[PDB]
Order: C-alpha cells, then structure tokens, then sequence
C-alpha cells in the first residue's frame, strides 16, 4: 500500500491528467484535496477569456503557493471556445465539474459523453449535496432528466464582492426575508465585516440590525433607500482591501437619481412595493408587490456594482433555488468527488454511486446516502441513440433566427448547430461556418417549406451530436409564446 | 406567546455565540487540519492548535497547513502561519506542550475541545475533565477509507425550526460510548443495527494502545496481522462474534488520505459550529463513514 492506497492506484493517480471545469464553488476545496491526495497532472479551466488575467490563471498562482510542485495548466480561454474538441477532452482519464451555469455543465456533458471520459457532477444546497459519475452507456448523463439551476452562493459574495448578476437578485430575496419575513442570519444583507477577505478593522469610535433599523423608522421607504444603498456602500468602501483588483462600487442618492428597465423609474418601483408591502410572510414568485419588491431592489445593487440591469421577467425566471451556502458542505463535496475519482481510475467503475449528503440522518441513520447509478434514459434527447424531440410552434411566424439562438442553441444547448431539412434535397437552413446562413435568418420556416410534421436534422459537431426535430404546426400558444416542447 | 419571541431573539444570536467562541484543537495532522480550516473560516473567536509531535520525514511532502520541507519543527507551528491567513479576525494561538501533562485548570478557557490523534486513556480523560467543566467535548480519527466523528456535549439545548421551537439532547460520556454491554436481549437486536465501523474504531483504539501509533503503510505486512488478531480478542471480550468486523478490514483502514479528512473534517468542524451556536440539532451521538461504500451513519451508543 501507498498512503492507504494499493501500488496500482497511487501509480494511475501519480501519472493520470485530470480536468477541472471550474475555478469557483467546490473548485478551491476540490484543487486542495487533488493535489493532497497525489494528483500530479491537473488541468483547470473557467468560462472566461482574456486578450491575474483569467480565474484559473489566478488559482494555479495560489495553488502554487501552498504547494510549489503541483503541475497545474491553466487556460485563459472559455471551455465554450471551440478549440476544446473531442480530441482535447479524450486526453484526460477524468473529468470534474466544479461550475454551476447550466449551459455550460450541458456542454461538457456532451463533450464528455463524445469522449467517452468519465464525468464527475455535484452539486450542493445548504446542508444538501450530491456526487454522481457519467459515462457513456453505463450510466445516465447530466440531462437525462432536468435538473433545477442551483444558486447557492456565499454569504460573503452576496453582501459584500456581488459578482453580476444573480447575486444582486438573491440580495433583493434575501432583503425581502429581512423585512417582511422570517428574519435569519444566513440571509443578512448588511456589510459583511466578518468576510476574510475584507480584513476588517474597527475605527476608533467602533470600542445595527436591518430590520431593527427600519422597525422604529416605520418602514419608511425613502428612508430605507438611505442607510441600505448610500451607507451601505460607503461602509463598504471603508473596507480597503476588497477593492483592490475588482471596481469599487458607487452609492446612489434619492434626491439626485430621482430628480433627473428604466433607471431613475426602479428607484421609485422600490418605494412604491414597500408601503404595499407593510400594509399585508412566505416569498411568492407569483405575486405583483413581492416579485415587483426583488426586482426593484436588485437593478439598484446591480446599477450600484456597474453592470446592465435586467428586465423583470428575467428576475422572475431566476431566484427559484436560492439556498444559502455552507462552506462546509463544499469540503464534504470534494472529498467525496476525489473518492469517487479513485474509483474510477482503479477500474472499478460498477463501485461508483450516487452520493446524498443529508441535513440530518434519514429513517435508517444514514446522514450520507449512497444508491446505485440508474442506466441511460431511454427517452433523453441527448444521450439515446438517434435522439428525437418534437417542436410546436407556427411555421408562418417563426423565423429561421428565432430557430437558432433561442430553440437550438438556448432550449437544445447546441454551441455551433447545423440544422437541414429532411425533405430529401438537404435544404439548409443554418450553418456553423459564419458567413453562410445569415441572409436566412430573417425568413420565416414556411418559406423553406417546412410545414406540419417536417423533419429538421440538427448537428452540432462540436459536441458530436445530432438531434432530429419534428414540427408540430399549432397557430394556438398565444401571443407570448413562440414554441414549446411537447413532453 | 410571551415564550415564542424568547426564542425567536436567542435564535439569531447564534451567530454571536459562535463568533465568541473559543475552541481548543488537538493533533494537526490530516484531519486537524482540515477542522482548524473549516472552524477559522466559520469564523470563531479563537482557536488552539495543540501539537506535540514535531514533522518527521516519513510525513507526506504535500501538505495543507504545512509549507513542504518543514521537517523538523512542530507540528501545530508549522500550521500557524497558514491557519491565521484564513481568517484575520481569528486569533489562533500554538500549544507544544503534551496534552496528557496539561492541568484541569488549562481546558477551562475553552468552549470546545476537539481530540485527533489521541489514545483512549487521553479521549476518556479529556472528555471527562469536560464534562466536569461544561465543555463541549468532540473527538474523530481518520484510517484508510473509515473516519469518525463522536461528540458529548452533556445536557445540550438548541434551537430547531418546525415555525421555530428549543429542544434538549442528553449526551453520554465517552467511557460508557466505548464499553457498550451486549449481553442484553435488546442489545443484541441493535447489534445487527449496528454498522461494523464502531467495532472497527475499537480495534484500532486498541492497536494505539498496545503499538503507541497507528497502522502504518510501511508496515503494513505486519499491522494487518496484528489488526486481525486484536479483533479476535477486543470482540470476543465482549461477546460478539468475531466475524462481525470482515476479515478484510485491514485493507482499507491504513494511513490517513486527503478525501477522508475533507469529508470528517467537514462534518466534525459543523458539528462543532451547530453547537457552539446551539442552533439545529447534533449528531447523538456517533458518526461514522466509510469512503468505499459511500455510507455515513450516525449511531446513538452508550445510553441503557
Ligand atoms: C484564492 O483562492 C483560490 O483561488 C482557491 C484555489 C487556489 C488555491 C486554492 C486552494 C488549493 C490548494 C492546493 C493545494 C494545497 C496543498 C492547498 C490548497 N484551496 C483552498 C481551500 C480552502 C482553504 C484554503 C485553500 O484553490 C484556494 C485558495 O488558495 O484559497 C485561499
Ligand atoms: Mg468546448
Ligand atoms: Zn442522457
């Protein structure tokens, strides 16, 4: 044996390439436990690009501090860059996902399941979290089922460094639970002088509470827009050392933006869902004051950190799943994930399961649950043999752009898609080679004949994927819907 | 309801309890380090790390806490520099004094104590000395694939949301969770309830007793027959059939691997932060993982 491990194993993990999407979330814990557990050759991407510089460039650096020998290779190119083919992935036995954007995990899915590389997925909610392995044809992959968009983020992200976007919309949510609900201390929203990173130091004078503060006030809605979005921020300023690489943020006055998605008008939505709001609690997606209240509160931080604001019906979309992190529950997650990493590279891939992580033990005293990998989907459109979904939509409406960006590339996740017609002919109706399709893109799909109950052959060679789409013609919906997928 | 909002009020200065805690950690090897990490980042008032061993060369090169090539000095000082980078607002005081030789009068300046890497005659007294102080008392090893976590924290109350209400917990202490009577009839039901990792835990509790260290991978040809003769005598001392620990234990519970530390170490270090915080109920009053099957149970040993 070699540190617990047999001589076989330790060799594999020694000269084994492993893959890590993802410098953020279970990443940091995840790169500690690779390389303390042996792990020589490890690769680490992100989703961003440059011309510091990019995340993984940034975490090799503080890799290589707490272990100067580790051979990390890091890229400051988005893992959405064509240039990570099949060939690129078939060169790691492993690979680990540490990201949360769903369009991006749907994409290494399928790059996984093109290379036949074993693809580690996890996710984590408060106290829950979970591990399971993909491969291809032995277990069912990433979208064999849906899966809600996880958002659980940090209480130090959240209140202090907000990251655009969805972490201003889970400030608006969790201010909303301050106010108007269940007061808790994971959902605070005031300056988190506690966050390591900001270094606090107390002034001399320093020798308080969000909901306490506008209790006494009445709720007074210009008085909340004071102290939560002008002194706020200047106390955040006061903490020197989280504005240093990242642009520091500016407050924002009521008797300036309003004397002067609408800017200066979501200022006035947020005093006007407040005195609806304390005249009514449990946060409902579907009701006019609460969603109106979120959104309002959110395009302020959002406008305050300098970024583009965001429509109310895309606030809706969002703040579904928001759970406050536990940082705890990242270090059992990437624990586990290098356990199951093990396994795979001993050969014994029927070991591997799918790993619960419990809030409290379950009827037979099991805080973490393992139960066997389920087979492949039958009816996933994406991992099944000749893979078939059918569109309703109307042909004499839909444009052959609206097909692409959001049916194609939005709904199906395909990157660079290639879509024809099964009409014999081949008809093409959108190439990946930029320069080809455009002058289509503003004609109707009744133009190219396609009617009820064609056939367009989607292929994404990229992801080596091709998915045939049947059309259901329907003039029904309504006028706010452009199609659906029936099932 | 004069009593509910009593409640409500104690239950959001959770937060305040644990940032004015005090936690006392012993043993900074693979799994202290990764429960100083998780208690510094929670943001506790202070922390201890205590350490008598010093770095020795048969220690892995890659270390958490440890900066490569520190071969020689101790242990729990080589982790300062790294655990105080984690969280500034931590004060993290260094201990090199043996544990066994610290007076009574040492631990009462804590509000938790936390043993890795200890014997059994030092977990007994410790936990004791705890008890007999108010103090939250909480012990864990890792070995191969298995770790443990076991936590006594007396008469304990907290607060559990439904929508919110306090309960208590009654712990045990150690000495009666280590010497379980099975001669019961409603023992030996439990008995085959019972996961084989408790039995596991006693055999190497014994093993650091007679040996003075742990299985080690050097030695593995000789620990491993000497693992499957200790289990022989500890479970026939208390009239268990031998055959409920497998033979086969005694390749999966050697040395200490990273994954296994991230994974105790994380459900130790929250167990420790929920209490601090008497906030959410605790594990009563045992935890024990087994990284090849994926299983963590948690078992109630001690009590009747
Ligand atoms: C700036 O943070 C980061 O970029 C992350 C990223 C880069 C480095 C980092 C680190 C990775 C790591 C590799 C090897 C060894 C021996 C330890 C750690 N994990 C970590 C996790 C929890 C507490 C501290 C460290 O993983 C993490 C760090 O240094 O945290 C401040
Ligand atoms: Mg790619
Ligand atoms: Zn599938």
């Amino acid at each position: 044996l070699s540190r617990g491990l047999p001589r076989e194993l330790a060799e594999a993990v020694a000269g084994g390439r492993v893959l890590v999407v993802g410098a953020g979330g279970i990443g940091c814990e995840l790169l500690k436990n690779l390389v303390l557990t042996g792990f020589s050759h490890i690769d680490l991407i992100d989703l961003d690009t440059i011309d510091g510089r990019s995340k993984a460039q940034v975490a090799k650096e503080s890799v290589l501090q707490f272990y100067p020998k580790a051979n990390i290779v890091a890229y400051h190119d988005s893992i959405m860059n064509p240039d990570y083919n099949v060939e690129f992935f078939r060169q790691f036995i492993l690979v680990m996902n540490a990201l949360d954007n769903r369009a991006a995990r749907n994409h290494v899915n399928r790059m996984c399941l093109a290379a036949d590389v074993p693809l580690i997925e996890s996710g984590t909610a408060g106290y829950l979290g979970q591990v399971t392995t993909i491969k291809k044809g032995v277990t069912e992959c990433y979208e064999c089922h849906p899966k809600p968009t996880q958002r659980t983020f940090p209480g130090c992200t959240i209140r202090n460094t907000p990251s655009e976007p969805i972490h201003c919309i889970v400030w608006a949510k969790y201010l909303f639970n301050q106010l108007f609900g269940e007061e808790d201390a994971d959902q605070e929203v005031s300056p988190d002088r506690a966050d390591p990173e900001a270094a606090w130091e107390p002034t001399e004078a320093e020798a308080i509470s969000t909901k306490e503060w506008a209790k006494s006030t009445g709720y007074d809605p210009v008085k909340l827009f004071t102290k939560l979005f002008k002194d706020d921020i200047r106390y955040l300023l006061t903490m020197d050392k989280l504005w240093r690489k990242r642009k520091p943020p500016v407050p924002l006055d009521w008797a300036e933006v309003q004397s002067q998605l609408d800017v200066k008008s979501y200022a006035r939505l947020f005093s006007k869902s407040i005195e609806t709001l304390r005249v009514h609690l449990i946060w409902d997606k579907d009701d006019p004051s609460a969603m109106d209240f979120v959104t309002s509160a959110a395009n302020l931080r959002m406008h305050i950190f300098s970024m583009n604001m965001k429509s109310r019906f895309d606030i809706k979309s969002m703040a579904g799943n928001i759970i406050p992190a536990i940082a705890t529950t990242n270090a059992v997650i990437a624990g586990l994930i290098v356990l199951e990493g093990l396994k795979i590279l001993s050969g014994k891939i029927d070991q591997c399961r799918t790993i619960f992580l419990n809030k409290q033990p379950n009827p037979r005293k099991k805080l973490l649950v393992p139960c066997a990998l389920d087979p492949p989907n039958p009816n996933c459109y994406v991992c099944a043999s000749k893979p078939e979904v059918t569109v309703r939509l109307n042909v004499h409406k839909v444009t052959v752009l609206t097909l692409q960006d959001k049916i194609v590339k939005e709904k199906f996740a395909m990157v660079a898609p290639d879509v024809q017609i099964e009409d014999g002919k081949g008809t093409i109706l959108i190439s990946s080679e930029e320069g080809e399709t455009e002058a289509n893109n503003h004609k109707k799909l009744s133009e190219f004949g396609i009617r009820n109950g064609s056939r367009l052959q989607a292929d994404d060679f990229l992801q080596d994927y091709t998915l045939l789409i049947n059309i259901l013609h329907s003039e029904d919906l309504g006028k706010d819907v452009e199609f659906e997928v029936v099932g | 309801a004069q009593y509910d909002r009593q409640i409500r009020l104690w239950g959001l200065e959770a937060q305040k309890r644990l940032r004015a805690s005090r936690v006392l950690l012993v043993g900074l090897k693979g799994l202290g380090a990764e429960i100083a990490k998780n208690l510094i980042l929670a943001g506790v008032k202070g922390l201890t790390m205590l350490d008598h061993e010093q770095v020795t060369p048969e220690d892995p090169g890659a270390q958490f806490l440890i900066r490569t090539g520190s071969v020689g000095r101790n242990r729990a000082e080589a982790s300062l520099e790294r655990a105080q980078n984690l969280n500034p607002m931590v004060d993290v005081k260094v201990d090199t004094e043996d544990i066994e030789k610290k007076p009574e009068s040492f631990f009462t300046q804590f509000d938790a104590v936390c043993l890795t890497c200890c014997s059994r005659d030092v977990i007994v007294k410790v936990d004791q000395i705890c008890h007999k102080n108010s103090i939250k008392f909480f012990t864990g090893d890792v070995f191969g694939y298995h770790g443990y976590t076991f936590a006594n924290l007396g008469e304990h109350e907290f607060v559990e949301e439904k929508t919110m209400v306090k309960k208590k917990v009654v712990f045990c202490p150690v000495k009666e969770a280590l010497e379980v009577d099975w001669s019961s009839e409603k023992a030996k039901a439990a008995l085959k309830r019972t996961t084989s990792d408790y039995f596991l835990l006693q055999v190497l509790l014994k093993f650091r007793t007679d040996k003075g260290r742990d299985p080690s991978s050097d030695t593995y040809e000789e620990d491993s027959e000497l693992l499957l003769q200790i289990r022989n005598d500890v479970l026939d001392s208390l009239g268990i059939s031998p055959d409920l620990l497998p033979e086969d234990f005694v390749r999966y519970c050697f040395s200490e691997m990273a994954p296994v530390c991230a994974v105790v170490g994380g459900i130790l270090a929250q167990e420790i932060v929920k209490a601090l915080s008497q906030r959410d109920p605790p594990h009563n009053n045992f935890f024990f993982f087994d990284g090849m099957k994926g299983n963590g149970i948690v078992e109630c040993l001690g009590p009747k």
